[PDB]
């Protein structure tokens, strides 16, 4: 459950992205890519290699939906819902990544803005991210 | 683990610009309050009740020595990991009882440190390398449970 | 997040459970106590043995804590309020060991209800407990 | 892993009346149906959809009557895990990259089917001389990642 003081810190540290936006959403899954060869798996059809006009889409797309996740962070389940819905049933990914990526996510952040990354702040950070993969993940059946 | 001389050409160099002094007790520090449980194990450290309370507590910043000590030995000794941190393993696991979940939080806490204190230095597959190193460490360490 | 479905066969499992609530709690920590013994270092002060009846004791309690998470499904988070803060708070319980009751749990029910632990309901008591779970460790601070 | 003799005659005691062409189907059943990310990697299977396709699935039978002949074959190698799934541990997880949390998940179905299925003959004692059993497999399983 996020505080008003993890709210504040969030948005206000998100704010900070800018432009950068879905330029850090790609680094971050490159990472990830990287770091944890497994869930390069799940886009056989995407090249993963630096510079890749498709992670570069891609990112944009995952920092968009989180943006989502930050303007509407206290109805998360049903702003994502129909991510949810996809990350799930067709995609099917395994719970497991949530978190892989939630970490390739705070890494390029504190890469980037070293002034904002307080402790206080990667605590906020760290919640969220949970809470958006617990709701991409609350619809497996 | 497997590290490839590139990686560890990447790790030991950004190694040996690091603050020994502080980064320990800067990882144990965010440790404790990202995950406020692990505060379970230092209940002799005193004042934990504010994040800012937490990374100024001394004992902190002096226990976090102690790790980032621990760490520094795995990386001169990449391919023992297991005999090096021998010791260690019967003390976080028949003595402490520390879930070995928590050994791969700590070294994940530590690549936040780490890319926090080298900004666009700590390119990607920079990262990739500490995270098979980390990988190592936690998984020796919790040898006792295997 | 639970469905209708799901609160169905909780309830209807649950039900099936009656002056047992106590007797079946009192097992699932045993068998919690006898397969991960990291736990029992929560409890210093109780004799873990067969027959203890320090965990019989115990057992009613959590028996009861879940009977209360059944009957408010709806409104879990609230219900469950003051546990949350105990475990969190002043136990510290490491999050880990919450998915290890939950699973002695569901053995316990296996065990003892054999024709109403079918898949499904299976399934329903696993999101149950998993949602217990993530309540009595939504308050680390 | 650590079997004390008495441990040993109980787990083997009761997987003598363990019917080895069913009981395995139905754990590989119950972990696709409550644990559903686990499909992906059944495709091939067909029918997934609902708890009686998946129980029904001839597919799921005999897969599962493969993996139940897998852990008889560990039951009788207690103190050669690591070796017996040598195999198995590069297929799951060099080549189908299954991440070692779901042989752990795998594991933990099985007992609450033995515990289904033998009833109050799986006692307390019985499921944690199991329990040992099946960390030991879900270990030597994922020795391809250590
Ligand atoms: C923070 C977590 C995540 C977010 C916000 C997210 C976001 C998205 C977005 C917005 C799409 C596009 C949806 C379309 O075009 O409607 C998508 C697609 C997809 N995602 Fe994710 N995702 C997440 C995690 C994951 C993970 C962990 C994996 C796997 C390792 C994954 C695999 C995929 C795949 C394979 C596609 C489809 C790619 C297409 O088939 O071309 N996602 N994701
Ligand atoms: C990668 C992980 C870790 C490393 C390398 C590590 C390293 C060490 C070191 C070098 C010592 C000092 C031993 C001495 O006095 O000889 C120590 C002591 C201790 N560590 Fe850790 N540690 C790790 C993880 C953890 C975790 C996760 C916890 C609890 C959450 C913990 C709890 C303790 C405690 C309570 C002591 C004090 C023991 C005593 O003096 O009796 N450690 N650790
Ligand atoms: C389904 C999950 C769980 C439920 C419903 C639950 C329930 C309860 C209940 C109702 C109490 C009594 C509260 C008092 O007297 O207000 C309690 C106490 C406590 N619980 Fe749990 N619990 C859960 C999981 C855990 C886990 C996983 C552990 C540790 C492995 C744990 C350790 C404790 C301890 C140590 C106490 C205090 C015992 C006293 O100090 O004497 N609980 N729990
Ligand atoms: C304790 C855990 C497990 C045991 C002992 C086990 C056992 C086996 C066995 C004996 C085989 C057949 C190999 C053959 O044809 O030579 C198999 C195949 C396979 N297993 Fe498992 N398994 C385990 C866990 C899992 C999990 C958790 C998954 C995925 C969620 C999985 C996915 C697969 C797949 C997809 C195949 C088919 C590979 C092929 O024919 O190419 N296994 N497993």
């Amino acid at each position: 459950v996020l505080s008003p003081a993890d709210k504040t810190n969030v948005k206000a540290a998100w704010g900070k992205v800018g432009a950068h936006a879905g330029e850090y959403g790609a680094e971050a899954l490159e990472r990830m890519f990287l770091s944890f060869p497994t869930t390069k798996t799940y886009f056989p059809h995407f090249d993963l290699s630096h510079g890749s006009a498709q992670v570069k889409g891609h990112g944009k797309k995952v920092a968009d939906a989180l943006t989502n996740a930050v303007a509407h962070v206290d109805d998360m389940p049903n702003a994502l819902s129909a991510l949810s819905d996809l990350h799930a049933h067709k995609l099917r990914v395994d719970p497991v990544n949530f978190k892989l990526l939630s970490h390739c996510l705070l890494v390029t952040l504190a890469a980037h803005l070293p002034a904002e990354f307080t402790p206080a702040v990667h605590a906020s950070l760290d919640k969220f991210l949970a809470s958006v993969s617990t709701v991409l993940t609350s619809k497996y059946r | 683990v497997h590290l490839t001389p590139e990686e560890k050409s990447a790790v030991t160099a950004l190694w040996g610009k690091v603050n020994v002094d502080e980064v320990g007790g800067e990882a144990l520090g965010r440790l404790l309050v990202v995950y406020p449980w692990t505060q379970r194990f230092f209940e002799s450290f005193g004042d934990l009740s504010t994040p800012d309370a937490v990374m100024g507590n001394p004992k902190v910043k002096a226990h976090g020595k102690k790790v980032l000590g621990a760490f520094s030995d795995g990386l001169a000794h990449l391919d023992n990991l297991k005999g090096t941190f021998a010791t260690l393993s019967e003390l976080h696991c028949d003595k402490l009882h520390v879930d070995p979940e928590n050994f791969r939080l700590l070294g994940n806490v530590l690549v936040c440190v780490l890319a926090h204190h080298f900004g666009k230095e700590f390119t990607p597959p920079v990262q990739a390398a500490y995270q098979k190193v980390v990988a190592g460490v936690a998984n020796a360490l919790a040898h006792k449970y295997h």
